[PDB]
RNA sequence: AUCUAUAAUAGUUUUU
RNA sequence: CCUCUGAAUAAACUAUU
RNA sequence: AGUAGUAACAAGAG
């Protein structure tokens, strides 16, 4: 009897076993070497998909671009770019025809985030291409590098505090006859003067890299990464359109998780019941070919225009920079490429600046071709791509265009006996259509469809489908009369996070309990979890029971301390103690339910603010009260909260030196915390530098101390004789 | 003294003193982030892999002057080598375990008071008591609760002002605690916080775990408090639900809200009932709330509203005839109402109904800073005369009249962007959005109001839709006073009479409740509620009752059948399908009665066609007294969570659909169980149980001309055979018994 | 052309105090120039004012020890309202 | 009755 | 021979703090 | 050889 899983799905429906679909329990792919011929291919495809446009030559950079606005209207069903400006026009328009106020409302709360925005916003994200370097740094690390620049070049309006005055700061750049930075090598300074040209292809310029440990795809992709001066607009239009999304009831954005499917069951719901009770429905679940390769900047400033009229100069100006600054966009090709000669055994590494002018000889048929391709469009090092939106970016404009289709559905507009709604996401879909009879089904899906098309989104024919209303699929929500669970999606989440002993244990019982919360993980399953959860995380912290004899480098230290404690249930697992967890106490951290069973002195010893692998405060001399540290998912801190640590890679680099920098950043910063307690807890904002705030600062509490006589005449006179001195270092 | 001086070295060295100078406190933030990088993307296989490793672990330097470099066994504790990019050396995991048997000792005693969150936790659950276990048919609903509750009359801003200002009194900026409640919360934790000696940071994250309210989006069933939530997954189940009262103390209000929700579900499935008061009072005296018999709670809780006095009522409490709106407690000294939906058309360009209330009536208004008198009519404030406080009371007092009475000024008043909707796309009462839209700021309230010439009568002071003391003219209708209150007379329970239809009567004999002036809001409950009897689903909500109402009928199909075959009039009359007739729409429940027993009747005088799914979507509808007529209907209508929710006759159906290859029915996406297969079946194609006097015959036939639609089927005569465009896009061809 | 007479009649000390400030909300100097002018006399005429007072141990103000006033103009709103606060939590003066 | 406060960390979703 | 090192995309959401 | 799969590892650097 040869044994059929797959068999299972003819008793129970698909969708109530969605999860035995998931292979998730096996690592996910990943990409081994270079990206550059996933990022040529991107180059490429987007320029077919956009070749019956207009030619022309960008005159500050010189890179050839691509326009297909306005382009020829499309005669089969093949991608296509050529969007038509009225079309989107007139979408925007109905769209606030059918919601009054909208764009008023939006952008008056958007005016008020960009007054009010500080520009540290900025140092929030993983990477940043930063311009100084020709490479990914840590956001904080490029935004400081870039203001430093900036600052050498005389451009110091961002010492305001504001993210628009680091706008202003960028655009002032931008007309730079030059610019000034600094290089290391091997670990001296070096000083490299870039001209205007340079430069700007620099500032437009985004990294592209692969992607890895992506589920469900058979081929790598490629992705990309902004650069530091397009960040800030980007951040402001996408608020714009967050606001105009949190207005519509189509939107799939910005909401998620059961608010999310509660929304989603919500309008399905209401789009049923004003559905009539004599007219066939129909709901597609549908995919979009190629969105972000076919979506064209210059019709997202178009739509930008549209919504901020009537509005002051100032904010359509700031809200326009993105799309100009995203037409004109460069992409890095990557690594390069590896050649390798069999008869010699060697192999060598080809950057990807030297495709340019590179002997064709050495690739392959395809790669050979996609040189040839793309060889027109370097410049620089990098390849010009105006078409298209790269990769993950403009996600809720594009929502707010896909959310305008749809809202042309209604039968003011359709002005016939079918109509659409439903739901969109970004670039995913549901579409419920309502007509009469089939054949008015037809004739809606294939207006739809249509109108998609002269705005540039192109229906996925082979990934989409449509069937009676009442089961459909979303943003990888199963809905079959409402949302099933899917356990085996969130299974990954199951297991050690890495964080430390401490953390690692309130993380495996919070997401057993949350799952039990939420994705209708049963009693004795979730029971099984926590035994599976405790295995694991004695094997990874060599954590075993005292009473055990297990051979671990750890094991003698645990077996004294089991012989030694009296009140065995009192100790943690992470000190060989037992497991107390079940179904009732899921939401308790550990330390607190086993508290009244710990001895005295182990509890002391367990909780003592001196113990080094927790650091300590400076007040008074150290804050002796509690082990105190980012404490997430450790609710107490132990002598477990210890941290593990640092990768030493960038010791044997150029860039070592760094490391001294960031330490001594945080020297002065560790200073002026003993002037201002509330920095840590609260982010301090101000113009004056940080030490002409610190000496005014003691100046006045010295003063206050002495007229309330807590410091006698003598502290106050060497207190300001002492400012008086760090005045005069100021100056030299 | 130590500051100034590590300032000064500082200062003396060049890298550091140009940090300082060249560095604003804007940038500190930024330079406080910068690092090389931390490049880990894996942080489970990271430490997989660090663990394998020699010494993992970094520590202060310290350590050395504290630990032996070796243990008994000659086993190394750490090293000396430090941490790239710190001074921190690295140290073993056996340094932690031979500190946590070796280390010096000292006196954990305030750790609970720093964690008191935690350790409330644990005492909540060791006091708590367990019941039984009950398995069930659950409809867990996405719903807002609060995971942490925080303080009562507090926010996320009010109390993070409140922190700062009790922790860090110099740090506050430009901030004043304009509100009582943070005033009061103020001085209250600076006086608890007297003399403490715990860190300042630490004290802050206290009072964050403290005073912090926190809400989330979660598929809940049962109560909705923050006791209840932390334990929802021990007491709530895909199929089972735990029976479980946390063992700490509860709060009033939650005991008010649930006592309220009880009361309303229990009035309204009572008003459908062939004996109401019976039914109340059996049903009150089944009911616990949070672990408490309901009695008590009637007993000994002052709540006021229309269902628990009617509640009272029936068990011979003293009520009062007052209820709650907007912060103060009306109460109709004369008039009387009829509920009706009417449509409007919001300020703002917004279309939604509103429960207007028609004829004329007088109230008296309480509040706890302001006191009022109010004379009203259908849409019309005919006068209101407050005598508040001060400004604020009295501002406060007449918005709260305006809102009250539901003047069109009032909604053409709407401005900016203000949703009738949760951002779930829930609906949300339009008068408490009303409300919170115009407390905000009701400037444009005012001057559309209207104004008129005054009397100058009693002395009584004006008032202007610029908030002034005016003489000569004030706002339309509305006077201000200063003598009077009769304040103590609202707190006046009275002895009533409750007819057998539940009809509160006053000593003298004149009606002060009814039924019908109870809310039709379907509310949820803040703690669990608890009903014992053959169906513990008698006073659940909408989506419960359907699913178990048909659950039900499928589990006794058989008997069912046999008495739906036999002796229909006793079926009809089960106590199980008056939970279903009180969701049905009054004014059409016998309507439809009488339609839906039509066609039972039809379906046992023609043979042959016997679908059990027709029976069974049908038999709920049939419990109420039928009322005669020739109307058609395609679908029937019940209402859920306010929203009109059709059952088509024919078909499958949003609420009720039934699948033929699983042979499977589900309510609402609730699985109500599995039909079984009779041989008495028509397995012919032949429809009998879809119009009030018409057999469908077959599919579309072009002989007999083009369909019509059902409304136009009152033309054909006796045995003419025509086409009918019945059901979604369908075409069938049927004939006229 | 105003600008040029600032910055050549107050010292410049005032005139760094007056285009802190002003950079502070993000006002240019170079544009708004009669601005520029009257942030530097107000900054001037209360640091006359606050400039040759003392108060002795007695406490009676003197002419030439402590500052008789504290200054709260020429600086960012940060420090200001903490010279603010700390002076109403010492005195008890209103806010 | 309403309910998008910030910042850190990890996980999930978003293919010609 | 010897020294060092074992590799951080965007948006939104979820959980904890 | 092997892993693996549209490009790499099968040690790299000083
Ligand atoms: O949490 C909900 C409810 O349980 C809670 N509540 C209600 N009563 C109390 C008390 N007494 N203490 C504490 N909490 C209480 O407040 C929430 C109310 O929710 P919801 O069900 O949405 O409100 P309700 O449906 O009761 O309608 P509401 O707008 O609040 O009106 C209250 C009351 O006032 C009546 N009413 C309004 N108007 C315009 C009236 C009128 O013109 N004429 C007459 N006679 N009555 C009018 C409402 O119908 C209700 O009776
Ligand atoms: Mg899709």
């Amino acid at each position: 009897m040869d044994v059929n899983p797959t068999l299972l799905f003819l008793k129970v429906p698909v969708q109530n076993a969605i999860s035995t679909t998931f292979p998730y329990t096996g690592d996910p792919p990943y990409s081994h070497g270079t990206g550059t011929g996933y990022t040529m291919d991107t180059v490429n495809r987007t320029h077919k998909y956009s070749e019956k446009g207009k030619w022309t030559t960008n005159t500050e950079t010189g890179a050839p671009q691509l326009n297909p606005i306005d382009g020829p209207l499309p005669e089969d069903n093949e991608p296509s770019g050529y969007a038509q400006t009225d079309c989107v026009l007139e979408a925007m328009a109905f769209l606030e025809e059918s919601h009054p106020g909208i764009f008023e409302n939006s952008c008056l709360e958007t005016m008020e985030i960009v007054q009010q925005t500080r520009v540290d916003k900025l140092t929030q994200g993983r990477q940043t291409y930063d311009w100084t370097l020709n490479r990914n740094q840590p956001a904080a690390t490029a935004l400081a590098n870039t203001i430093e620049v900036f600052r050498s070049n005389g451009l110091t309006a961002n010492e305001s505090g504001r993210l628009i005055d680091f706008l202003k700061d960028v655009m002032d750049s931008m007309d730079k006859e030059e610019m000034e930075i600094t290089t290391h090598f091997q670990i001296g300074k070096k000083k490299q003067r870039l001209n205007k040209r340079s430069y700007l292809i620099r500032a437009l310029t985004l990294n592209t890299m692969t992607k890895d440990a992506e589920r469900g795809k058979l081929k790598r992709r490629a992705i990309a990464t902004p650069g530091m001066q397009i960040r800030g607009f980007v951040y402001f239009v996408e608020a714009l359109a967050r606001s105009i999304c949190e207005k519509l009831e189509q939107s799939g954005l910005p909401v998620g998780g059961n608010e999310k499917k509660a929304k989603l069951a919500n309008v399905v719901r209401k789009m049923m019941t004003n559905s009539q009770d004599t007219e066939l429905s129909f709901t597609i679940t549908g995919d979009n070919t190629k969105w972000n390769e076919n979506q064209n900047p210059r019709m997202f400033l178009a739509m930008i225009t549209y919504i901020t009229r009537n509005q002051p100069e100032w904010f359509r100006n700031v809200l326009s920079i993105a799309p100009i600054m995203f037409s004109n966009k460069m992409a890095r090709l990557g690594k390069g490429y590896m050649f390798e000669s069999k008869s010699m055994k060697l192999r060598t590494q080809v950057p990807a600046e030297m495709l340019a002018n590179i002997d064709l000889k050495y690739f392959n048929k395809s790669t050979r071709e996609k040189i040839e391709k793309i060889r027109p469009l370097l410049i620089d090092g990098t390849a010009s791509l105006s078409p298209g939106m790269m990769m993950g970016m403009f996600n809720m404009l594009s929502t707010v265009l896909g959310v305008s289709i749809l809202n042309l559905g209604q039968k003011k507009y359709t002005k016939t006996t079918y109509w659409w709604d439903g739901l969109q996401s970004s670039d995913d879909f549901a579409l419920i259509v309502n007509a009469p009879n089939h054949e008015g089904i037809q004739a809606g899906v294939d207006r739809f469809y249509r109108t998609c098309k002269l705005v540039g989104i192109n229906m996925s024919k082979k990934k989409s489908y449509i069937n009676r209303t009442g089961t459909f699929e979303f943003t990888s929500f199963f809905y079959r009369y409402g949302f099933v669970a899917n356990f085996s999606m969130e299974l990954p989440s199951f297991g050690v996070s890495g964080i430390n002993e401490s953390a690692d244990m309130s993380v495996g019982v919070t997401v057993i309990k949350n799952n039990m919360i939420n994705n209708d993980l049963g009693p004795a399953t979730a029971q099984m979890a926590l035994q599976l959860f405790i295995k694991d995380y004695r094997y990874t912290y060599r954590c075993h029971r005292g009473d055990t004899q297990i051979q671990t480098r750890r094991a003698f230290e645990l077996k004294k301390l089991w012989e030694q404690t009296r009140s065995k249930a009192g100790l943690l697992v992470s000190d060989g103690g037992p497991n107390l967890y079940n179904i009732r106490n899921l939401h308790i951290p550990e330390v607190c339910l086993k508290w009244e069973l710990m001895d005295e002195d182990y509890q002391g010893r367990l909780c003592n603010p001196m113990n080094p692998f927790v650091s300590h405060k400076e007040i008074d001399s150290v804050n002796n009260a509690v082990v105190m540290p980012s404490m997430e998912y450790d609710a107490v801190a132990t002598t477990h909260s210890w941290i593990p640590k640092r990768n030493r890679s960038i010791l044997n680099t150029s860039q070592r030196g760094i490391l001294e920098d960031e330490q001594m950043y945080q020297k002065c910063c560790n200073l002026f915390e003993k002037f201002f307690p509330s920095s840590s807890y609260r982010r301090p904002v101000g113009i004056s530098s940080m030490v002409e705030a610190m000496v005014s600062r003691a100046r006045i509490d010295a003063r206050i101390d002495f007229e309330s006589g807590r410091i006698k005449k003598e502290e106050f006179a060497e207190i300001m004789k002492i400012c008086s001195t760090i005045e005069e270092l100021r100056r030299q | 003294m130590e500051r100034i001086k590590e300032l000064r070295d500082l200062m003396s060295q060049s890298r550091t003193r140009e940090i300082l100078t060249k560095t604003t406190v804007d940038h500190m933030a930024i330079i406080k982030k910068y690092t090389s990088g931390r490049q880990e993307k894996n942080p489970a296989l990271r430490m997989k892999w660090m663990m394998a490793m020699k010494y993992p672990i970094t520590a202060d330097k310290r350590i050395m002057e504290m630990i032996p470099e070796r243990n008994e066994q000659g086993q190394t504790l750490w090293s000396k080598t430090n941490d790239a990019g710190s001074d921190r050396v690295m140290v073993s995991p056996l340094a932690v375990t031979w500190w946590n048997r070796n280390g010096p000792t000292t006196s954990t005693v305030h750790y609970p008071k720093v964690y008191k969150t935690y350790f409330e936790k644990v005492e909540r659950l060791k006091h708590g008591t367990f019941g039984p276990v009950h398995f069930r048919n659950q409809v867990k609903i996405r719903r807002r609760v609060d995971i942490n509750p925080g303080h009562a009359d507090l926010s996320a801003k009010e109390a993070q002002d409140v922190i700062m200002e009790v922790v860090f009194p110099n740090e506050v900026g430009a901030r004043i605690l304009t509100s009582e409640s943070q005033l009061t919360i103020t001085k209250e934790k600076k006086k608890e916080l007297q003399d403490c000696k715990i860190a300042p940071l630490m004290v802050a994250y206290m009072l964050e775990r403290e005073l912090v309210r926190k809400t989330r989006f979660l598929p809940v069933a049962g109560g909705t408090s923050s006791v209840y939530i932390e334990v929802l997954h021990l007491t709530q189940g895909t199929c089972w639900e735990q029976m479980y009262t946390p063992g700490g103390e509860v709060r009033n209000d939650d005991v008010d809200q649930s006592l309220i929700i009880a009361a309303r579900n229990i009035v309204r499935r009572a008003t459908v009932s062939a004996d109401p008061l019976a039914s109340l009072l059996e049903m009150c005296h089944s009911t616990q709330i949070g672990g408490v018999r309901m009695v008590d709670i009637l007993r000994q809780n002052p709540t006021e509203e229309q269902a628990v006095d009617i509640c009272k009522a029936a068990m011979g409490l003293r009520i009062s005839s007052s209820f709650s709106f907007g912060g103060f407690t009306f109460k109709r000294t004369s008039g009387s109402s009829v509920k009706r939906e009417e449509e409007v058309l919001t300020g703002n360009l917004q279309t939604l109904k509103i429960r207007v209330h028609e004829g004329y009536e007088e109230f008296t208004m309480v509040g706890r800073r302001a006191t009022a008198i109010l004379r009203k009519a259908t849409r019309r404030l005919i006068q209101l005369i407050v005598s508040g406080k001060d400004e604020q009371s009295i501002a406060e007092a007449i918005i709260v009249a305006m809102v009250f009475s539901q003047e069109d000024c009032m909604i053409k008043a709407v401005r900016g962007d203000l949703n009738f909707v949760n951002r779930a796309n829930q609906r949300l009462n339009p008068m408490h959005q009303l409300l919170r839209h115009f407390q905000k700021d009701a400037k444009v309230l005012f001057q559309n109001w209207g104004i008129e010439p005054i009397d100058n009568v009693m002395g009584m002071i004006g008032i202007l839709p610029d908030m002034t003391p005016s003489t000569e003219m004030s706002l339309r209708g509305v006077r201000v006073s200063k003598m009077g209150v009769d304040e103590y007379s609202s707190t006046e329970r009275v002895v009533v009479s409750i007819d057998r239809f539940l009809r509160v009567r006053d000593q003298r004999g004149n009606v002060l409740l009814s039924p019908e002036e109870v809310s039709e809001t379907q509310g949820t409950e803040k703690l669990t509620i608890t009903y014992s009897s053959s169906m513990m689903w008698e006073i659940n909500g909408p989506e419960s009752v359907l699913v178990n109402t048909y659950q039900w009928i499928i589990r006794n199909w058989e008997n069912v059948k046999i008495q739906w075959s036999q002796d229909p009039t006793m079926l009809y009359n089960k106590m199980e399908f008056e939970p279903f007739q009180s969701l049905v729409p009054k004014a059409a429940r016998g309507q439809y009665s009488g339609f839906v027993r039509v066609l039972f009747q039809q379906m046992r005088d023609v043979l042959g066609t016997f679908d059990t799914v027709q029976i069974i979507k049908l038999l709920p509808f049939a419990a109420a007294p039928p009322e005669q007529s020739r109307m058609q209907f395609s679908s029937l209508t019940v209402n859920v969570r306010g929203s009109g929710m059709r059952i088509v006759v024919r078909g499958n159906s949003p609420v009720f659909n039934y699948n033929k290859a699983t042979k499977r029915l589900t309510v609402l996406g609730k699985d109500a169980g599995a039909l079984m297969e009779d041989p008495d079946e028509g397995t012919a194609g032949v429809e009998s149980a879809v119009l009030r006097g018409f057999l469908i015959l077959g599919k579309e036939n072009k002989r007999y001309g083009p369909a019509l639609s059902i409304n136009e089927l009152s033309n054909l005569a006796k045995g003419e055979k025509a086409n009918v465009l019945i059901g979604q896009g369908d075409v069938v061809l049927v004939m006229k018994r | 052309g105003m600008e040029d007479f600032v910055r050549q009649c107050f010292n410049p000390m005032i005139v760094e105090l007056a285009e802190k400030a002003m950079k502070e909300y993000g006002e240019d100097p170079k544009i708004e120039t009669n601005k520029f002018a009257s942030i530097c006399t107000h900054l001037e005429v209360c640091f006359m004012y606050s400039d040759f007072h003392f108060i002795d141990e007695r406490g009676e103000s003197t002419i030439i020890l402590k500052h008789r006033f504290e200054i709260i103009e020429g600086r960012d709103r940060t420090m200001a309202w903490t010279v603010v606060n700390s002076i109403c939590n010492t005195t008890g003066v209103e806010k």
